[PDB]
Formats: structure tokens, sequence, C-alpha cells
RNA sequence: GUGAACAGCCUCUAGUUGAUAGAAUAAUGUAGAUAAGGGAAGUCGGCAAAAUAGAUCCGUAACUUCGGGAUAAGGAUUGGC
RNA sequence: CUCUUAAGGUAGCCAAAUGCCUCGUCAUCUAAUUAGUGACGCGCAUGAAUGGAUUAACGAGAUUCCCACUGUCCCUAUCUA
RNA sequence: GCAGUCAAGCGUUCAUAGCGACAUUGCUUUUUGAUUCUUCGAUGUCGGCUCUUCCUAUCAUACCGAAGCAGAAUUCGGUAAGCGUUGGAUUGUUCACCCACUAAUAGGGAACGUGAGCUGGGUUUAGACCGUCGUGAGACAGGUUAGUUUUACCCUACUGAUGAAUGUUACCGCAAUAGUAAUUGAACUUAGUACGAGAGGAACAGUUCAUUCGGAUAAUUGGUUUUUGCGGCUGUCUGAUCAGGCAUUGCCGCGAAGCUACCAUCCGCUGGAUUAUGGCUGAACGCCUCUAAGUCAGAAUCCAUGCUAGAACGCGGUGAUUUC
């Protein structure tokens, strides 16, 4: 009545209500200003995050007790194959907000992709774009004259795309399939360019660099109905508390006379929406690349894949972003990478990274090995082999 | 970037993995794991430990 | 850390919230340290203050020359036994808590230490790492 | 049988297998455990917990109604062959 | 020497489970003690089988500290039924 | 308790930098009284713990105007409640008092917030000792010790979770409204500089770190262990061996995975418009004047960007739409 001591509130109300997200697809909510100067470019990317290593770097960073001499960072690495054009949405402005007046799509799409649009695909006629396919047939008229809308009106353009999620470890079939703005200059451009890309196929090395910080988009790891202690980080009540002790003692004061939207209470803790932010680019994988793992002073041929493979992932077959630090979501989950929204100067964000050496130990146990041949050498001869 | 080697276990220890004690003369002992590290400190002899 | 200091510390993680008692590894004749305040240091309701190898302390001698008790003094944390991880990836830790009687400005009141000195503690003093024999 | 033992633990004879059941394993509980570093700073208060513990050999203060205090305290030892 | 009303607190003990003032004053223990202990005593209102003082042993009694111990706490996590 | 008006006086000189007597106008309702309106077929005392929110008479932090402002330090005052406001010793305490850290350790409200939230130390039943009082039973706003803390499954609120009906079903989107967040310190350098007789002694820009908070995450290190995963051990039971049972998970060492810790690591955006205030042009008033008209700069403020939900009676774009 004026409360004794001073603290500051648990937990931060901006990300309220605590509930579950609507998909498991965490939408992007904004993309960069657009430069109309600049080439036709995608703005962000569709990836599955994989698992995390640990790399070594020397650090540049004058004035610090640790320049010109080693760090050893946390990275985590997601999986990137190639996404796929087969849409375009065209958006106009209005005194109500974007809105959208059509959307373009493809002659032709695959199987991935027309499943996202089924739920019992084992037995369904797989009807999907089958009449709007046809559209083609006509020299171009329905399908060209779209697009003439687009160019005519439309305000700001985005492609879809889609996961090759095939290419991928996961048991999941269906692919994943997003709107991405594109910022390269001039709604008629954007559109040609779109067009041009349908059914073709874009990488992240397009759209992503080295030392680039960037933004992650993911609903985050979900935990169930979660206890006011955990979910809130509320203090425990004494060992002595009749009723149980993770709990908070007072839920509120006589008037107000209504159990109020600031206290905390128990319920769902995780499977939320994170849009996290200031991400560097420590390495832009390529797929066909056998030394994946590898460093100009590390020089062994390695692929950037753990001993044992990522656990509870697989293998990394395809392009691959690594990032430093880490990233909200778990293994197997859809992650969108964006562009900063922001030019950053930070000096620690300017800094331009090497690696210097990549983990690639078994991350299933105390791993002590990064190659099988590194392991044959030190063990000698076994009972199997030979 | 060095490889140290397990005080206890001649194991190949990479940045980053097992830890570091400071005995009291100064002798400075690395386990790559925390196995060495408590047979160690359970005064374990390495000599009498198969795995070494 | 506390002020006096030469140079910043790195966060390192802490091993002595106050009422800790630590072994005093100067001449000075004290054979503990008592911690009673940490000089770095802010506010959380019920948190103990809690201090860190290369830390200014506030501190008593509970066991050592009666000259030297029975009164507030600062000290300075030079081992920890609680591992700390360094920029370096490398979680290391000593054998116990140690410290050294200190003025505010940094000077020691002894002149030798005994046992091994965390760099970081020798970093943010010039005059322990001045002292110190080995040093990490 | 173990062991000082009518203890505890396991067994033979005899007797039971009866005290709604199925599927899960959220919060919060009730009962049972463990925790890096610090060590009572928690609290009206060490409340609750933890630590000690059998035996053999050593050793054992003040005080005292000379009976005690005293397992004071403090230590070494302990399997198998 | 005197008054009330018969006498006028001896031996002891004491801020005591009896002291208002009062968290008394001094000393001790602590970084710091309305606590503890040793002292002091014109003691509101200690005091002699309405028993006073001392006291070894004993105490699920009240109280203070020290070692050991520790999730009491810093600051919470995890597991079983 | 807090704030004014007058200005005799203080303030070397000087009423008003900072103060301010005699008097005098007020404000507040965390003081204490006065009253006795509600409640005596019941509204569960004090303190603490926990947690949320509000006030501003602002302690810190942002930007300013004053000074008996040289510098440093302070003090008066404005816009400010955006953001913090602590760790201990003694006491049941609130209060009080010391130690100690700190940017600072402001003051208050919410049935003197908060007991089907706890605790039960104090108060205030019945046991009991003492002192005072009383012939006594007993009494004491005196000391002391021991003294059972009940119920939610209902409504609402609050946290989260499904969901009928708008041809059907699916995919991609909009964004009204509501929420919103970051915080504070130090070091290097500026500089032993400006200022100063000296003693002393800043700041802006730039750099590196840290505090409090928040959101994630699990490479690493650490914690947990019914992986009853491997091994070791006691006692018994299966004739022995092998291999096993029982000992409420028998015990011990290691122990993957999962969970998880300022005990671990990563991340926490940038535009506008304003307040105070300082000014420009400028009348009123041929002078003057930041103000009347007009106007520049301007804060931890506000509004947006950004971030979280997404109206289940707000909406757009798109795919496929039944012969058995």
């Amino acid at each position: 009545s004026h409360r004794k001591y001073e603290a500051p509130r648990h937990g931060h109300l901006g990300f309220l209500p605590r509930k579950r997200a609507a998909s498991i697809r965490a939408r992007v909510k904004a993309f960069p200003k657009d430069d109309r100067s600049k080439p036709v470019a995608l703005t962000s990317f569709l990836g599955y995050k994989a698992g995390m290593t640990t790399i070594v770097r020397d650090l540049d960073r004058p004035g610090s007790k640790f320049h010109k001499r080693e760090v050893v960072e946390a990275v985590t690495v997601v999986d990137t194959p190639p996404v796929v054009v087969v849409g375009v949405v065209g958006y106009v402005e209005t005194p109500r907000g974007l809105r959208s007046l059509t959307t373009v799509w493809a002659e032709h799409l695959s199987d991935e992709v027309k499943r996202r649009f089924y739920k019992n695909w084992y037995k369904s006629k797989k009807k999907a774009f089958t009449k709007y396919s046809a559209k083609y047939a006509q020299d171009g008229a329905g399908i060209e004259r779209e697009l003439a809308r687009i160019k005519k009106y439309a305000s700001v353009v985005r492609v879809l795309v889609h996961t090759q999620i095939r290419k991928t470890p996961l048991a999941q079939k269906k692919a994943h399939l997003a709107e991405i703005q594109l910022n390269g200059g001039s709604i008629s451009e954007k559109v040609d360019w779109a067009r041009e890309h349908f059914e073709k196929t874009v990488a992240v090395d397009s759209v992503f660099e080295q030392n680039e910080m960037i933004d992650a988009i993911a609903v985050t790891k979900g935990h169930g109905f979660e206890g006011v202690t955990h979910r809130w980080g509320t203090k425990k009540l004494p060992r002595k508390t009749h009723r149980g002790l993770r709990k908070v003692a007072c839920i509120g004061a006589w008037h107000p006379a209504h159990v109020m939207w600031s206290v905390a209470r128990a319920g769902q803790r995780g499977y939320h929406s994170r849009t996290s932010i200031n991400h560097k680019i420590y390495r832009v994988g390529k797929g066909d690349d056998e030394a994946n793992g590898a460093t100009s002073f590390d020089r062994t041929k390695k692929t950037i894949t753990p001993m044992g493979g990522f656990v509870h992932y697989g293998e990394i077959k395809n392009d691959f972003i690594m990032v430093k630090g880490c990233i909200p979501g778990n293994r197997k989950r859809i992650v969108t990478l964006r562009k900063s929204l922001y030019t950053n100067t930070s000096r620690k964000a300017l800094e331009e990274v090497s690696l210097k050496w990549i983990d690639t130990a078994s991350k299933f146990g105390k791993g002590r090995f990064q190659t099988p041949a590194e392991k044959h050498a030190f063990m000698g001869t076994l009972k199997k082999d030979l | 970037m060095k490889v140290e080697i397990d005080s206890f276990s001649g194991a190949k220890i990479y940045p980053g993995r097992g830890t570091l004690f400071v005995r009291g003369d100064s002798k400075i002992f690395r386990f790559q794991n925390s196995k060495s590290a408590s047979l160690f400190k359970q005064r374990k002899n390495p000599r009498r430990i198969a795995w070494t | 850390s506390g002020n006096g200091a030469q140079g910043t510390k790195f966060r390192i993680s802490l091993g002595l919230p106050v009422g800790a008692i630590m072994n005093c590894a100067d001449n000075s004749g004290a054979r503990n340290l008592y911690i009673i305040a940490v000089k770095g240091s802010g506010s959380r309701l019920n948190r103990l203050p809690a201090a860190s190898l290369g830390d200014m302390v506030m501190a008593t001698v509970k066991k050592g020359k009666p000259e030297l008790r029975k009164k507030v003094m600062p000290a300075i944390v030079v081992r920890q036994a609680k591992s700390w991880r360094r920029r370096d990836g490398v979680f290391l830790y000593f054998e116990d808590n140690a410290g050294v009687i200190a003025n505010p400005k940094g000077e020691m009141k002894g002149s030798a230490i005994t046992g091994p000195v965390g760099k970081e503690c020798a970093d943010l003093w010039p005059r322990v790492a001045s002292n110190s024999g080995v040093v990490v």
C-alpha cells in the first residue's frame, strides 16, 4: 500500500498475449525500405534450421583486450537449398492499407508445392492448378493481362517462392510457400524479373553475403502449459507455503476488483513468433563444395556436417547460411532469414570475418574427432577392419 | 589455434572443449570432458585406466 | 571490479557472494578475507552482491594479526574456485578463492602474493600484477 | 542366512496376490531424490534439510556432590585371498 | 536525632522469567548487535522455607555464540511414484 | 504534513543568490484527534513475504533557467512519473539505529492493497513464573514461556485452450483496435587541457567494457539421471558355473539424450513532432520588446518506424469445387 521495496516487473508486456502462434511459419511483418535504384532482388529467404556448432576466428576490433586474438563462438547452421519462384502478387495502396489485386502463377508447379494445397494428398485427385495451367494455352492473354494489371496499378510487388524441401533430410514432403518482397528497382522491372523466374530457381548467395547482418523470423520452441515461475520468472515462494509455491502470492489488490492483465498467470509457454535481429553471416555454404567445413587455415577436406550427422536433423547436402550466435525456433523448423531493415554501422556490424576452424566433432556426446580419418589415425587398428 | 591434450587421458582437446584446472603450485591441468576430470578428482591413476 | 582500476574487465562468472570467506594470499598477516560488499555492483531485491576475479571487495579479516582485525578494508580477488569462461572459449577455474588486502587506490598493503593469480586480475591492477608470481 | 540381536534386509513351511479399471505424462501439488560457486547472506528463530553414526586400537578439558562429566573432544583402522 | 504504623531490608543477589525510565552506563563479541555475556546499582517495585545464594548431574523447556553441515538463501534447474 | 502573500531582518556591503521575524491566506488526508452514518443472525488485527498498478509534494537519470556559478563540487528553479530506487547487524515490529554498496538508495495510495495467497514472531481465550495491587476470588493499556490458521468443483475477472453459423474446402495476404522496452555506470582518449595565485580540475566527438531489465537459445561448460546405458559393491535366493531375482529406483563411479543456468551463449531498431528553455522577425506604444500575427532550435516526453496478438459478427488475392 506502497509496495515495501521496489523491483522491476517480471516479463515484457510487449510480447503478449503469450499464446500459440497462428501458423508454425512465422510471418515476415516488415520488408526493408525499397531502393528502386538497384537490381531487382529478393529481400528474404526460407530455410530449415539444422543445428549449431563452434567456430574459431581472430577478432578485428582495435581497442579491445581481444583484438588480433582468437575468440571462439557458437554458430548456427541453417539448411538452405534454392527456392523456386512460382508466382507474383501485386499490391495497391489504399486509404485502408496495402491490398492485393491479383496473383499470377506459373504454368507448372511441382508436387512439393501442390501438396501444400491439400490436407489428404494420398487420396486426392491432385486437380490443384489444372485449370489455371490452361490459361497458358492462349498465346498469352489471360496471364499477359494480369501481369499488365500489376504493372499499371501496384505499388509494391512480391514473388511467391517455395522451399525444395525434398533436398533436405526431413520426412515432411509438403514444401513451404511464402511471399517475399522484390526490392530491386521499378514496378515494371519487378514483374519482368518475376515473369522470367517463373519455375526457375533462386539461391541464397544472390540474396545474402559474408559479414551481412540479417534478421531471423521463426516460431519459437513449444513447451505446453507452464506455471507462473518458469513462464514469467516470478520468484519461488518459501518452502513453508501451504498449497504450493510456484505461484505469485498476490494476484491483485482489492480494487480494481478484477485480476488485471498485467499480473503473471499460468498458461502456454513457447510456440511464439519472434523476429530476432542482427545476426551476422559467418559463412555462405555451397552444397556442391566438398570442403564446406574447411578454411584457409584448416585445409582438410570436410563438409559442414558433424560426425554422426546433425543430431535430430541429418546431413547438409545443400547451400547453407551460417549465422553467428543463435536463432529462434528449433531443429527442423522453417525459418525466414530476412535482410536488415536498417543500415547498421556498429563496427561490430562492419567487421569482416574469416573463420579459421569449424567444429565438426560429433554433437551426440563428447565427440573427440573431426573426421573419420583423424579417428583412425589416433586409435590405430581395431578388431573390425582389414 | 592449438589442440591441447588431456592431461589424464592423452585425448585431443579442441578449442572450447572440456575444462582447465589450475592447481595450488600452478601446475595446469586440462581435461577433455568431465569423465577424465572426475577420475582425476577421485585421485585415479591414468596408468591403471585402460582407455588412456 | 572497483575504482582505482586501470582498464575494464570483460564479464567473468560470479563466485563470491557477500559472506564468502577467501584465503588471504599476501604477506600482510591476515589469513582470511570475509567479503561484506562488492565495489562493482548494482541492485536487485534479494540478490546478494557477489565478486569475481579482479573485483575490488570490501572485507574484514576474520583470522590473523590482531592489528588487522575488527575493521573493514578493501581487498582484490585474485583467484576463484567457481569456473568461468574466457573469450577464447576456455572454461578454467582455480583451487581456492584468494584475495589480497589493498587501499582504495589499488595499492597493495602487502608486497608478495602466494599462489598463481589470474590475468584478468593482473591486468586490472598493476600493483597486484607487479607483486604476482605465476599469472594464470 | 547375514548380524550383537525377537533390528533391518533376503528365504523355507503355511497363507495372500484383496482393496475399480484403461490411455496419457500440462500446470499446481503430495511423497521421494540431486545440484556448479558461495555457506545462514534466508528466517521471529537453522523451521526443514544436511552432516555424524557399527567395531577395534589410540587418545580425551573445565568442573564435580569424587559417583560423574565421557561415545567429551580428537584420531588411525575395517574387503578379498 | 526524629515521624508514621510494629520494625525499617541483615546475609545475599540484580536492568535478573522481578527495572518504569530503558534500546540504562561501562566492557566484551560484530563491518554494523533494541540481541548475548561480564560488570555497575538510591533496586519505579531484588531479598531470605511468602525461602535467599550457590550448585555437579539431568532436560523434545526459554535464550546467545562457535565448529561441522548444508537448496534456508543468492537462484533457480532436473528426475521418480 | 506541505505551499504562499507583506518584507523587518540575515546574508562583510546588499530586503528577496540562498533565507526570512511579526503577522496573514491557503492546500493535503499515509499523523493524531473530534463525530458515531454503515456493519455486532459477523467485513477475519500488526509486521513481513510475494506481485501488480496508481499518485507526485522528483532522490537518481534526460534537457534547461538561477547563484553570493572562475574551475571542480553544490545549491534554487522549470518541462518531467519515461526509467530505477538495493545488500546487511539488533528489534515480532511499522518505526528507529548502525554497517555497506550505489546513478540514487524519494515520499505516498490501491478496505491503514494483498491470510479460501503464505507466515504466525507480536497482540488478544483457556497452562504457567515474577513484580505491583487486593483480606480474597482476582487485576495490570507491566515483564516472561507454551499455545489447532477450515472450504472453490459455482459466477465473474484474469491466464491460456477449442468452437456452430454466413455455398464448400484450401493456400497466400491486409491491418482496425489493443499491447510495446529498454536501462544506468565506468574506463581509455579528449587532458593534467579549458579555469585557476595555488590547491585543484571538467565536458562534447571517438573507443572499450559493465549494471539493471527483456526476448530467445543449448555449439560449448555446468546441473539433472528409470538410458535402470556400462561397470563396481553389500545381504539373501536360484545345487555350482554362466546368468539372473529381491532389497518401495538396494548402494557407489561414469553416464549419452532431453530439459535447463548472468552457473552457459546470442540478440535487443530509427524517423518525426513537441515541452521547458534559448532565440528570429515584429507590432501594440514611430522607441522598446521571443509574442500579439508569423517563426527557428529544442527533452529519458509524445506520435510514428519496428515488435506481439489479429476483430472468433473487419477485409483482400488465389486454387479446386462431388454419380454413385
